[PDB]
């Protein structure tokens, strides 16, 4: 009752004994440019003004 | 000596962000199959 | 039959005001335990899904003739009069039966079977030589399909 | 018609992994002989891609490598995989004897002999693969252990004449160190195979020692998802190392090249050796050092036979176990004097604790599992 | 008939420990998310 | 064979039945033997009552160790209290084959 | 030779298999679509550019 | 050795719970610190004392070889 | 008794080559199968050799 | 211990001794041939080891 009262996934994801083995397969998607962020901005964030494209714009234009 | 050196720390922040969702997602999977046996009670009852 | 699994099974279908249980009983030696559970379990899920309409007429027929039979003599119809009237309110004629019979189909079958067994937690009871009686992961992980 | 029961392949896997009866109690110290078979399969498939560019040769070989760590693409994360990835094979090593020596697991007598075998081939492997990079680590590790293997009085002269190709070193040299231990790795996997036929016959031990046929539970789901969950958190700890600290195990002086004509200031094996080199040095004989080296790992073999305790596992046993974290301490103690330059403290105390570890195993034990059989009235 | 069940209060659900009238409705009034802890692992096994 | 001091030998063998545990699962010091051939031929002898009292002993004590579990300090098995069933029964399996050992030397 | 297929209750096992099999058919769909970097249906949607 | 095999037993009963009927953290840390505190005072007096003995020598063993190189 | 029945290692050979029932008239042509596998030895331990120097 | 020494194995290993010589003197000589043993090939002079 009081408790999460939503839908239920398990009639259908992973209860496949197959699916144990396919999210190898079927499940392995949707998540590269969502850690493009995280990944690549505290990355650049702590090295601020130290990689090549921080400071290549002095020795771009003549 | 060393020219890998900023791209092995980067590479290893795009796997720290990677095993702080897979593994407390397979801990939980772990700990609905052992609950059944972790509750379960034992009785003894022989003939007087 | 064929491969001398059990001496006997049954199912069951008890009632209540509000609740019930629905399910099966049998009777076997120590080492066919874990196959018999892999059968009957396997048939639940295949009325969930893939329900034929030869199956429903043939459930059917057994359904009514189940019904008079039971129905032979002044002892069972008296019995019949006094508890439809402290459960039903009434007593429901044999007409009424018929005609609640005649509309069931395997659409009807595969949706009520569904809603009742399908990726459910059961009760499970056992006494004897039961240490080929499977564990209770494997028996509520038998409660679906590997394909639908 | 359960299709898992009765098809000819699918039994064999039915029957090893997925409806095995284990015990109940299995605690995270019976981890590490799947963590084992992890760090192997790693070690082949990465051993494999650095195989296609090396080149064999006293002149060409330290120059192998840095091209795969400089021009060659993932050359650099593949190649510190490799030399952190048998720090871990040796680690998880040295925990999963540590059990079956605790809990008397070398009962079953046909699987802790094919292990003592194990512990050999690896300890061999390791040694072929650390000369090849061809360093000032690589050549004066090899003619100290060749030295120790001409002093065999009848077939030790012309032992180590063949395995240097019949030269001191040149490129037929690393020829016979590159084929050995290209080979030896699948020869641990079939010992591996043969290893678990035999543990089969009874099933697993457990933390009690007490036998454990009423309480059964099958292996799937309960252990096929608490081995992945210690898999997992090994490849973290592992590409911590690759990633963040590639140099933090190894040593600095086997990026010099290989040159007789200069000398390194001190010789250092690395961390998994130390203690066989504490002992070698201990005495001071090119004998009596080859063979207090094989008696370190030989001496598994008496552990059968040298039991005379009523009870079978270290739980109920207290002033057993307080002897065997003196065991663990004094290979401690032999890891850091074997990296110690050969001086008054540290000869002392690398001979003072050669002798205690052979005193325990063979003397020390087997008196005190019978003061115990004697307070509990047998 | 001089057996019962244990009462499993200190492993019961937040709210089927009162055993009144929970019969069939909240089956998933008990339940959204602890089944979707393995569909979140699919998109963390994922890349 | 001490007369005078055996208050001191008993003061040790109480100190190491409570340094070790396994009275802690509620176990019988007969329950943790090591069974090689003779123990096995020991077990099979036994009176019904006490093979089934042992069964479900062990039964407990390997259930209170998959979850890191001690019994309450009532359920613990006393020093004075520990009957040694086996030990009757065993002593009996080794002298009958001490004695088929003696005879094949003949 | 694979008269099998044929019967008056045998096609029962299919037209509720065509609601679970209708949606596999485009599990390429999105799996391939992502996984090659494809080239085909990125610019179909404006979200993943 | 198969489950209908491996023993004789005669008199238990048990009662087992589903996985849906259950919280998943019952007690995590008003019961696991003492549970964990319990384990850490009966095996630390067996583990321990042998690591200080090491480090005893240790720390007298580069004070003797720092010793060794000076006046 | 036997140690050829009763071996954890020993059965497997006993029962795929020594205690194996077999036709008793099987002719030459099925001695090419046990060809197959004595070209395949020898073609991994010379292969083995020629990747050392190529 | 006493479960080894007696009447029996000793004169067990009475017909044993000639096979243990003859499995000592097997793997003596038999070692030889396989892995070009040079300090053994000159005691019997008779043998053309090496052309
Ligand atoms: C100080 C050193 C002491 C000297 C040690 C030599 C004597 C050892 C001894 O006293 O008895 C041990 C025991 C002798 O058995 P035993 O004479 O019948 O009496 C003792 C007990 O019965 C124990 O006998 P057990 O039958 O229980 O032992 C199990 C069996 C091991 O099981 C086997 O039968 C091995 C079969 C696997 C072959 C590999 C298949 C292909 C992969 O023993 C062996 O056959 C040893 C061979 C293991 C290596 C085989 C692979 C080598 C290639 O076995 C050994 O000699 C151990 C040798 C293997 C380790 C050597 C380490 C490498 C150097
Ligand atoms: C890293 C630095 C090197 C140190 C390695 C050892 C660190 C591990 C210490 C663990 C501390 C600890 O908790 O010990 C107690 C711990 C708690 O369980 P108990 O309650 O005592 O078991 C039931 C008894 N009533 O006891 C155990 O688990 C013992 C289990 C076996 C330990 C496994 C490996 C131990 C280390 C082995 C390395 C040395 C031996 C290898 C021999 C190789 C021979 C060449
Ligand atoms: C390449 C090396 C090895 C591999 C792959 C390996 C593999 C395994 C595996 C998978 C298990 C079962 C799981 C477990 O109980 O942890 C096991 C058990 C065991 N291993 Fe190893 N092992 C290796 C080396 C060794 C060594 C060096 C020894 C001892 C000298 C040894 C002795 C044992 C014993 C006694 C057991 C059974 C323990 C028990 O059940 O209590 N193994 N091994
Ligand atoms: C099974 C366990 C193995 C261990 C413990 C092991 C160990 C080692 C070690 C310690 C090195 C030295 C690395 C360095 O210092 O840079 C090395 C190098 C090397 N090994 Fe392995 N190895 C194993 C398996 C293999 C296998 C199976 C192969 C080949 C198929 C292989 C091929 C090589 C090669 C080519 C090198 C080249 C030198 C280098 O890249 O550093 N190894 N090995
Ligand atoms: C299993 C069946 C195999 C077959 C049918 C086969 C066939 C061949 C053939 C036809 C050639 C060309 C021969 C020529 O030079 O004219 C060749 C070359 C070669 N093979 Fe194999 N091979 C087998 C296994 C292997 C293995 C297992 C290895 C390595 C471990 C290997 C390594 C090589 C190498 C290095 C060459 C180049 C040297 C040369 O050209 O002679 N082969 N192989
Ligand atoms: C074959 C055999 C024989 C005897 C005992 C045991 N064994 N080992 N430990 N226990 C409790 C046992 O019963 C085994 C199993 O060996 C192991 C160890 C890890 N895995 C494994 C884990 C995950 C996956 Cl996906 C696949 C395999 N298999
Ligand atoms: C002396 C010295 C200096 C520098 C490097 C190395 N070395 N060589 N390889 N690796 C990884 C190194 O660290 C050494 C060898 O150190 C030891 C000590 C005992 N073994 C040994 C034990 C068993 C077996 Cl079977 C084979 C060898 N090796």
């Amino acid at each position: 009752a009081a408790p999460t009262l939503t839908a239920r996934l398990y009639s259908l994801l992973f209860r496949r004994t197959s699916t144990f083995a396919l999210t190898i397969a079927v499940g392995a998607l949707f998540f590269e440019r969502a850690f493009d962020q995280g990944a690549d901005a505290i990355y650049e964030h702590i090295n601020q003004g130290k990689l090549w494209k921080h400071i290549k714009h002095k020795y771009e234009n003549k | 000596s060393e020219p890998e050196h900023d791209h092995r720390k980067r590479m290893g922040l795009k796997m720290l962000m990677m095993m702080g969702l897979l593994l407390p997602l397979v801990y939980a999977m772990k700990r609905h199959k052992w609950s059944v046996l972790k509750s379960r009670k034992l009785a003894y009852r022989p003939p007087k | 039959a064929t491969r001398k699994l059990c001496q006997s099974f049954q199912t069951f279908n008890i009632c209540y005001a509000e609740t019930g249980l629905l399910g099966a009983h049998f009777v076997c030696d120590n080492m066919s335990i874990d196959d018999m559970m892999f059968f009957l379990q396997g048939q639940w899920m295949r009325l969930c899904t893939s329900a034929t309409e030869s199956e429903v007429v043939r459930g059917k027929n057994i359904l009514r003739n189940a019904l008079v039979s039971h129905l032979d003599g002044t002892t069972p119809v008296c019995e019949d009069i006094g508890r439809s009237l402290l459960t039903y309110g009434r007593r429901i004629p044999l007409a009424e039966w018929e005609s609640r019979i005649a509309e069931v189909d395997a659409s009807v079958v595969r949706e009520v079977c569904s809603k009742y067994f399908y990726d459910q937690c059961p009760a499970v009871a056992g006494l004897g030589p039961i240490e080929q009686l499977p564990d209770y992961n494997r028996i509520r992980s038998g409660m679906f399909w590997l394909r639908f | 018609t359960n299709i898992r029961k009765s098809h000819p392949l699918m039994k064999i896997i039915n029957n090893a992994f997925i409806d095995l009866p284990a015990p109940s109690n299995i605690s995270s110290w019976w981890n590490f002989g799947s963590l084992l078979g992890i760090c192997l399969i790693l070690q082949i498939l990465t051993g494999l891609f650095l195989a296609m560019h090396y080149t064999s040769d006293t002149t060409t070989a330290f120059s192998s490598v840095t091209h795969i760590c400089r021009d060659v693409n993932y050359g650099w994360v593949i190649r510190y995989l490799h030399a952190n990835g048998a720090s871990m094979f040796f680690i998880c090593l040295f925990i999963h004897v540590g059990r079956g020596l605790y809990y008397g697991s070398y009962m079953f007598l046909e699987t802790w002999n094919i292990g003592v075998v194990l512990l050999f081939t690896v300890m061999a492997t390791a040694f072929m693969g650390y000369v090849l990079p061809w360093g000032q680590m690589s050549f004066w590790g090899a003619t100290v252990i060749t030295n120790l293997l001409s002093a065999i009085p009848y077939i030790g002269t012309d032992l180590v004449e063949w395995i240097w190709g019949g030269f001191s070193v040149d490129k037929a040299t690393l020829t016979r160190f590159f084929a050995f231990h290209f080979i030896l790795p699948f020869i641990i996997t079939a010992l591996a195979a043969v290893h678990l036929l035999f543990l089969h016959e009874t099933g697993s031990n457990n933390p009690t020692g007490i036998s454990s046929d009423m309480d059964k539970i099958p292996f799937h789901p309960y252990y096929t998802i608490k081995d992945i969950l210690g898999a997992l958190f090994m490849m973290l700890i592992l590409l911590i190392l690759v990633l963040f600290s590639p140099d933090l195990l190894g040593d600095p002086d086997n990026y010099t090249p290989a040159n007789p004509l200069n000398t390194p200031p001190h010789i250092k094996p690395e961390w998994y050796f130390l203690f066989a080199y504490a002992i070698l040095r201990s005495i001071p004989n090119k004998l009596g050092g080859v063979l207090a080296l094989v008696a370190s790992i030989l001496i598994l073999i008496l552990m059968p036979m040298l039991h005379t305790s009523k009870q079978r596992s270290m739980m109920f046993r207290p002033l057993s176990q307080c002897l065997f974290w003196m065991l663990v301490a004094d290979l401690i103690t032999l890891t850091w004097i074997g990296g110690q330059p050969v001086e008054h403290p540290f000869i002392i105390i690398g001979q003072l604790a050669s002798i205690l570890y052979f005193l325990i195993i063979l003397v020390l034990m087997p008196i005190t599992s019978i003061i115990e059989n004697n307070l509990l009235k047998w | 008939t001089d057996i019962r069940v244990p009462d499993f209060s200190d492993y019961r659900r937040a709210e089927v420990l009162d055993s009144t009238k929970s019969s069939k409705e909240s089956s998933d009034a008990r339940k959204g998310f602890s089944y979707l802890i393995t569909a979140t692992t699919t998109v963390g096994v994922a890349y | 064979a001490v007369a005078a001091s055996s208050k001191w030998l008993e003061g040790i063998r109480k100190w190491y039945y409570n340094a070790a545990g396994f009275n802690k699962l509620g176990l019988m010091r007969d329950d943790t033997i090591y069974e090689d051939d003779d123990v096995k031929e020991a077990i099979r002898r036994l009176p019904e009552n006490l093979y089934n009292d042992r069964v479900f002993r062990i039964k407990r004590a390997l259930d209170l160790t998959m979850r890191q579990q001690i019994l309450p300090k009532e359920q613990w098995t006393k020093y004075e209290e520990d009957k040694f069933y086996l030990e009757p029964y065993l002593k009996e399996v080794i002298r009958e084959r001490k004695e088929r050992e003696e005879w094949a030397k003949k | 030779m694979l008269s099998r297929f044929l019967g008056p209750r045998y096609r029962e096992l299919a037209r509720n298999w065509i609601p679970t099999a209708s949606m596999w058919g485009a599990v390429g769909a999105v799996g391939l679509v992502w996984a090659t970097d494809w080239r085909l249906i990125l610019d179909w949607v404006p979200y993943i550019n | 050795r198969e489950f209908g095999h491996l023993t004789r037993m005669r008199h238990v009963i048990t009662y087992s719970l589903s996985p849906f009927e259950q919280r998943a953290f019952p007690h995590y840390f008003t019961k696991g610190i003492p549970n964990v505190l319990r384990r850490t005072r009966a095996c630390i007096l067996r583990v321990a004392p042998p690591f200080v003995v090491f480090y005893l020598v240790y720390t007298w063993g580069t004070q003797e070889f720092e010793k060794s190189k000076r006046k």
